[PDB]
């Protein structure tokens, strides 16, 4: 859907690892989920994984980081997402989704445009969009704006 | 070795998130059982001053309010009164034994006992003053419990306010308890469980006459929530879903799959060297999704929960059980476009080839099913017939019992409609097919054979299922709608088809204990529901029945889905709260409520004439009237008639600011009545009294306009003022411009005040009521359907 | 105003617009947010007033 | 001496809109003939929100 | 969607502000006019062409 009424927004995301998006609201959300979903099974085995699963999220959201300088180390505090998971990656592609579709509540409010298409792999993302007429420079520099 | 630190500040997301439960940790309800005896009022010493004002050397008891917390402005008031209606309604009891709280009276002459400790404490001091008339002495000496012991039946006495006698005589003669039998317990389980003879019932008890219990209520949807609360809804609908799959059985010792498997795999003559059709067939035929069917499928049937279909094309297999499900269940209890489609390629891959027909010219939005054009397109006795009860099969809606039930046909229930479908299936297996080869004759025959050899295990299952489904449906309270819903549960047909293909002569049956969970869990929702209804129901028109028209009606609701502690109350929008609103005014009040707010509403006024805080106006007649001679003050600035002048309301004019009026009067000296909640100041002085200071304290309100900087003035004379003597030598009446209006408190009457509150004497209260019940099941073996034969027979 | 959330809810879970396309292709709700509904209660009256 | 486009008195309170509704609840339960089903439900819901 | 119990009206300071602004335009308005007339109907007097 490339055309000279259509324009893609792509961009960078790599550095959104220490951000303040990745603490708390990701894995309280992530706990909902889990609580919703005990809500929507009976059997006991899985609400035991469920709930150490749970905890396993309260734990990594405060969680200190050994590290070495010369001969001393130093230990901080990181309470946030980053990779070196199990769950990191597709974790860090829904949280980059989930960012982008809040960020993209808000050219609606001056452009009407049909999402054609929205993509997230790991340290970037880009989504195309069509509009109801043609594209001019003004249009695309208020929007980046 | 050390170790270095760097801390951070960080933020912090603060959810709201909308504590949840499920069913079956659910909590029923702790009963109330009464505190103290519900006192509004307390007796008090107070001085007592003689008419020409002086003093006794005596003291006197008076009434008086416990708490006087209220506050300025009438809609704060009308806020007050709602927060004690709450507090009477959150302290209203449903059972109450009064010798828990009975003490013994120190000045009996029989040594008696009575109802509370500050009743005999107010004996006490009445009997210790030195100032005391014997007559009351006499009539503690005679005042003493009563009791009917062949009724179990006590009388205490009691002192306190008639108000208050009103309030404790409504919770005596309107206590939800019924005397207990075993009749009672027969006669609250269903009449379909009773009667049939495969649940057996017993019990190790006889309960007394003297036990008691309390009644659920089980009153059905006042609000018409199927209509148009959708989310709420497929909430409910998802909520009794998962309850149901709690329930239904895990299945029993299966044939071997490996087996069963082996036998398909002998009868289908593989080929390791080509693609075959047939392999499909196999996929998914294991166990644990037989087991998964059969929880899934009979949990949405009885949830009234729609389902959605996930199929692919290349597995025939899938489609030909399908075929079996479709039959044997309603089309609107599934999801229409998943079953459509399914339905549409069944026909235009097997069907229509047979007898050489076209595929279809099939659209989208069409206003038939392919079954319904399909019925008439067709030239075959057997399938017309089939499809003309399948354009007839749906559920039917009964009422019984007071709850609703979609009962099947009572030709569905034993498994008779299958006849017309095999003997098609017969005169279908026995045609060519004219424009299709031999391979795919082969592969779908041998497809259907598959099925075909086991008419007698469908047929046995199909009225299997039909029993547990009866069985569960006969446990329910709540009225079951036929609405379709949001959401659906994916179904695999591979499982289907491993649960038709895994079955023989034993029959699953829920338990009796799980059955009890099912109905006990089922009744509590209900009783609940129908409780925080009327607890709701009874705000809404306490609301608007008063004039609270800044208040928000929100929290409310809000607080009403918090105790139901499932929902979402975080994420529910306002204006469905507004329409449950609305749907709510609408409704009778209980008998209960009703009752109370009725005497709350004839008696605040009286309350309101009480609590010597604030007065209920003033008046102001520029003109030096006289005072009125009292005995607990002496001359007074009082009012209690409020005839003559016209009368400014000042919540109206809080409301609408237009103190034209007011200022026009005040710089002309115009006489005027003001009325509103008020405070005061009590001014013991008498210099402040000729000087004519409570009308200084209103040329300020316009100035400054703003009326909160208000605080009249209360002109109390006595012998304890300090300057008493001047009414005694210079001879004059006093006289004051500017009454107040404001009634007096109301003597005690320690006789009149006197009751004898009547009960009942050592019951006892039961709230699991199946827990006295022991309960078992017939061999499945030895089943037994409505029709009086054994299911699960087939071998 | 309102919390949008509750209505995201609503709208989200009975359209399913997820569903009502192609389900490989894209599509999902649209803004329901604060600072546009009072941009067009400006928009608005200052369009109608001017 | 100033014009002013004014409206009809019985909008500037709701009063005309309670027949707007009773029309709009008619739509709703009215079928779609030529439209698919899916669709159907999501459009009276998105209606009946209104 | 998002809109329900929250009154807002103008403030009347608000309502002054844009009374004083609305009346000091117009009165701009119309005095420049006459001033913009007059010097015209003089350079079109004087026979000044």
């Amino acid at each position: 859907f490339l055309s000279n009424n259509s324009m893609v927004l792509y961009t960078d995301v790599s550095q959104w690892d220490s951000s303040q998006h990745n603490t708390q609201p990701f894995r309280k959300g992530i706990i909902m989920g889990l609580d919703m979903l005990a809500n929507m099974t009976n059997d006991a085995r899985v609400i035991q994984t469920l709930n150490l699963y749970k905890q396993t999220q309260i734990n990594l959201m405060d969680s200190y980081v050994q590290i070495p300088d010369g001969n001393v180390i130093k230990k901080i505090q990181y309470g946030a997402v980053a990779s070196g998971e199990k769950q990191t990656k597709a974790a860090n592609s829904i949280a980059n989704l989930a960012l982008i579709k809040t960020v993209l509540s808000r050219i609606s409010n001056k452009y009407s445009f049909a999402t054609k298409i929205i993509r997230v792999d790991g340290d970037d993302n880009y989504a195309v969009l069509q509009f109801n007429t043609e594209v001019t420079k003004q249009m695309v520099q208020d929007v980046s704006n | 070795v050390q170790y270095e630190i760097l801390q951070k500040t960080i933020p912090t997301f603060e959810p709201k998130e909308s504590i949840l439960k499920k069913l079956e940790d659910i909590k029923p309800e702790q009963v109330k059982k009464q505190t103290k005896l519900f006192r509004i009022f307390e007796p008090r010493q107070l001085p007592v001053y003689r008419a020409n004002g002086e003093k006794e050397l005596r003291n006197r008891w008076y009434w008086k309010l416990k708490r006087d917390t209220l506050p300025d402005g009438d809609y704060d008031v009308r806020e007050y009164f709602l927060n004690l209606y709450d507090q009477v309604l959150t302290e209203m009891p449903d059972y109450l034994l009064l010798k828990d709280m009975a003490v013994e009276n120190k000045n009996s002459r029989d040594a008696g006992k009575v109802v509370d400790s500050e009743t005999a404490a107010i004996c006490d001091a009445i009997f210790q003053d030195e100032e005391t008339e014997g007559v009351v002495r006499r009539f503690i000496a005679e005042m003493r419990q009563r009791v009917q012991a062949d009724r179990n039946v006590v009388n205490y006495p009691s002192i306190l306010h008639p108000i208050d006698h009103a309030f404790n005589e409504y919770f005596l003669q309107h206590q939800l308890v019924e005397p207990l039998n075993n009749d009672i317990i027969f006669n609250y389980i269903p009449e379909r469980i009773r009667n049939d003879v495969n649940y057996i019932l017993n019990m190790d008890r006889n309960l007394p006459s003297t036990a008691r219990y309390i009644r659920p209520n089980l009153l059905q949807d006042r609000l018409n929530l199927h209509d148009n609360f959708e989310s709420l809804w497929d909430t409910i609908t998802t909520s009794n879903y998962i309850l149901a799959r709690s329930v239904v059985p895990d299945l029993k010792e299966l044939v071997s799959t490996e087996a069963q498997i082996q036998k398909m795999s002998q009868d289908l003559q593989l080929e390791a060297l080509t693609i075959q059709s047939e392999t499909q067939f196999l996929t998914g035929i294991n166990s644990q999704a037989a087991n998964d069917c059969f929880k899934t499928l009979i949990a949405a049937m009885l949830s009234q929960r729609t389902m959605s279909l996930d199929f692919v094309t290349t597995n025939y297999m899938s489609l030909i059980s399908g075929m079996w499900l479709l039959t044997v269940v309603p089309n609107d209890m599934f999801i229409r476009e998943s079953l459509v489609a399914c339905q549409l390629a069944i026909i235009n891959t097997i069907i229509y080839p047979a007898f050489g027909m076209q595929r279809m010219h099939y659209r989208n939005g069409d206003p038939q099913t392919p079954f319904q054009i399909a019925e008439q397109q067709i030239q075959n006795f057997q399938v017309a017939n089939w499809l003309h009860f399948v354009n007839n099969n749906q559920f039917r809606q009964v009422v019984i019992d007071g709850v609703l039930n979609q009962v099947l046909n009572d030709n569905i229930r034993n498994g008779h409609v299958v006849n017309q479908l095999m003997e098609a299936l017969m005169q279908l297996s026995r045609q060519q097919f004219p424009t299709m080869p031999v391979d795919y004759k082969r592969s779908i025959q041998r497809g259907i054979l598959l099925l075909s050899n086991r008419l007698g295990q469908l047929v046995d299952l199909t009225r299997l299922l039909a029993y547990n489904y009866e069985t569960l449906m006969a446990c329910i309270t709540m009225n079951m709608q036929h609405v379709q819903t949001l959401t659906t549960e994916k179904l695999q047909l591979t499982s289907v088809t491993s649960l038709c293909m895994l079955i023989g002569n034993a029959t699953v049956i829920p338990s009796p204990q799980t059955l009890f969970h099912y109905y006990n869990v089922n009744v509590n929702f209900h009783s609940n529901y129908n409780e925080r209804i009327n607890d709701a129901v009874a705000i809404i028109t306490a609301a608007n029945r008063l004039n609270l028209y800044q208040k928000k009606m929100k929290s409310i609701v809000e607080d009403f889905l918090k105790r139901l502690q499932i929902f979402d109350i975080s994420r529910v929008p306002d204006d469905q709260m507004y329409r449950l609103r609305d749907r709510l005014r609408l409704l009778p009040v209980e008998i209960r409520r009703l009752d109370i707010f009725n005497l709350i509403l004839m008696n605040m006024e009286q309350i309101e004439r009480a609590s010597d805080k604030i007065a209920q106006g003033v008046i102001i007649a520029y003109r030096d009237m006289q005072l009125e001679r009292d005995e607990m003050y002496g001359y007074v600035n009082i009012a209690r008639n409020l005839d003559g002048f016209q009368q400014i309301n000042l919540e109206e004019l809080m409301r609408t600011g237009d103190y034209a009026q007011i200022t026009n009067m005040l710089l002309n000296n115009q006489p005027v009545a003001l009325v509103g909640a008020l405070p005061f100041i009590t001014d013991s002085s008498v210099i402040s009294l000729v000087a004519k200071l409570d009308a200084t304290v209103f040329a300020q309100i316009v100035k400054l306009r703003k009326v909160d900087t208000l605080k009249p003035i209360l002109y109390k004379i006595n012998s304890d003022s300090n300057d008493f003597y001047l009414v005694a030598n210079y001879d004059w009446v006093p006289t004051s411009t500017t009454k107040v209006y404001k009634q007096i408190p109301q003597q005690f009457d320690f006789r009149a005040s006197m009751h004898m509150l009547t009960s009942n004497l050592t019951f006892t209260v039961y709230s699991d009521l199946l827990a006295f019940v022991s309960a078992d099941t017939v061999e499945p073996i030895n089943a037994v359907a409505f029709d009086n034969m054994r299911i699960m027979n087939e071998l």
